[PDB]
């Protein structure tokens, strides 16, 4: 009952889904065999468990970097859609013409996944927004399967370019020619920086070799706080809707901020406690979100949190109201009481309290008007553009995409300013 | 009817017996709150014997 199929695609979305999948496991008491000791999994002969999860590429050595790591052997081998060619991070390439006429296997294996429940509820994807692969076929398969299953909800977890310096030198292309695919045919997409990753990890927990799977790891245990209030028991339980109405005030201002609490170092843990004032003090700090977009240039169109463990609800509900009632700048007055809240009933494996919070704020929008600059800087000079060229690409569609994207951000600059 | 049962003669032994019994099951709740809330208190220093670990 209400079953979700994972999708993955890109360096990205293959190693992020592959440390979901370990924390998942993890979550459930299961180990690398598959064994016990509806809503992610599906049972299999002799009381296996095999993850409900596809993973698309178009370069075969990822599926050799997920399978042989642990918790690999979970994924079913006749999911590996991966096609032995190349992907060459270009977006046309993944989306036109190498990265596109493999699609139809990527439909043929969501269909026999789909089909085969009983109620589907929604699509969960994790890939990148810049590279080739990832961003090209997420974007297409998002077009078909959204223009198939409209009954059902759509949800992607992408990775925004590293706003300070990049990793490729053409990001901000793919970036804006996935976002004008985004807002027209999505219903709930949240947004992650590499690099507030850092800054946390380095800040907030005192690391100093942070690999790559610890902060794939700190985003798969905010997207699993995120839905852990549907597969368990709770005082009040959310799904993956009541967030998409009572989140998205209309169909395209659609754009979230995840945070995840608590996260604390070795003294900084010695020294305080689990009460729920502090993890609310610690939620809505800026420095304590995955998107490198400093909230207080701005306010909170909604806010929910979801919190996990046992507590009373007067505390949570209290807590709430003195946040919005002091910091009563910081949110938009037209919706009043603009913060939702929700209990489950399950702490993680190791603690007594978790907070995730999904934020719908106009303050990301900056992040956008940042992209709209560097394109825009690449694009009168034609900079690059003769690859995209090259597989058929009509720049017209460029042209539109930049101006989808004005209005995007254009849509919150009217909103933050809005009085009544 | 120079005498009518439905007034109350014994009144006094009707309320100190209502006061015992009230003060009875008053200690009862009072010891069963500070148990409860004894429990509580040792959970939460499980909890955080956990952490600690
Ligand atoms: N936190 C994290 N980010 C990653 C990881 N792998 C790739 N990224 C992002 O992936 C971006 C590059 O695009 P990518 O999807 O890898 O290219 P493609 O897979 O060949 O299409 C970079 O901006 C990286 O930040 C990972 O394992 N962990």
């Amino acid at each position: 009952m209400r079953e979700i199929v994972h999708i993955q695609g890109g360096q990205c979305g293959n190693q992020i889904g592959a440390k979901f999948w370990e924390v998942i496991s993890d979550e459930h008491g299961i180990d690398p065999t598959g064994t016990y000791h509806n809503v992610y999994y599906n049972e299999a002969t002799g009381g296996r468990y095999v993850p409900r999860a596809i993973l698309m590429d178009l370069e075969p050595g990822t599926m050799d970097s997920v399978r042989a790591g642990p918790f690999g052997q979970l994924f079913r081998p006749d999911n590996f859609v991966f096609g032995q060619t190349g992907a060459g991070n270009n977006w046309a390439k993944g989306h036109y013409t190498e990265g596109a006429e493999l699609i139809d296997s990527v439909l043929d294996v969501v269909r026999k996944e789909a089909e085969g429940c009983d109620c589907l509820q929604g699509f969960q994807i994790t890939h990148s927004l810049g590279g080739g692969t990832g961003s090209g076929m997420g974007t297409l398969l998002i077009s078909k399967v959204r223009e198939e299953y409209p009954d059902r909800i759509m949800e992607t977890f992408s990775v925004v370019p590293s706003p300070k310096v990049s990793d490729t030198v053409v990001e901000p292309y793919n970036a804006t020619l996935s976002v004008h695919q985004l807002v027209e045919n999505a219903d709930e997409c949240m947004v992650i920086d590499n690099e507030a990753l850092y800054d946390i990890c380095f800040r907030t927990l005192k690391l100093t070799t942070p690999t790559y799977g610890d902060l794939n790891h700190l985003v798969s245990a905010a997207m699993s706080g995120v839905t852990c209030c549907l597969r368990f028991p709770g005082q009040l339980n959310s799904d993956l809707r009541k967030l998409a109405v009572n989140l998205i005030p209309f169909p395209r201002l659609h754009f979230f901020m995840i945070g995840f609490a608590p996260l604390t170092s070795r003294g900084s843990q010695q020294y305080r406690a689990l009460t729920v004032p502090e993890l609310t003090q610690q939620m809505f700090d800026a420095k304590n979100m995955m998107c490198a977009a400093d909230p207080r240039h701005g306010r909170y169109l909604t806010a929910s949190a979801l919190f996990r463990g046992r507590m009373s609800t007067k505390e949570v509900d209290e807590q709430m109201l003195n946040v919005q009632n002091k910091n009563s700048s910081y949110f938009v007055e037209w919706i009043p009481n603009n913060i939702k809240s929700s209990i489950c009933d399950i702490p993680p494996k190791g603690l007594k309290m978790a907070v995730t919070f999904v934020g719908n704020s106009t303050a990301i929008q900056e992040m956008f008007k940042r992209v709209a600059e560097q394109f825009t800087a690449m694009f009168r000079r034609k900079a690059f553009l003769h690859w995209y060229t090259g597989e058929g690409m009509d720049e017209m569609e460029f042209t539109e995409a930049e101006s989808n994207m004005n209005d995007l951000v254009s849509e919150y600059q009217q909103y933050q300013d809005a009085t009544a | 009817l120079k005498c009518l049962d439905g007034e109350d003669l014994n009144q006094g032994n009707r309320r100190r017996l209502q006061q015992l019994q009230q003060r009875d099951w008053i200690e009862q709740q009072i010891r069963e709150k500070e148990e409860r809330k004894r429990q509580e208190d040792e959970e939460k220093k499980a909890f955080e014997q956990q952490t600690l670990h």
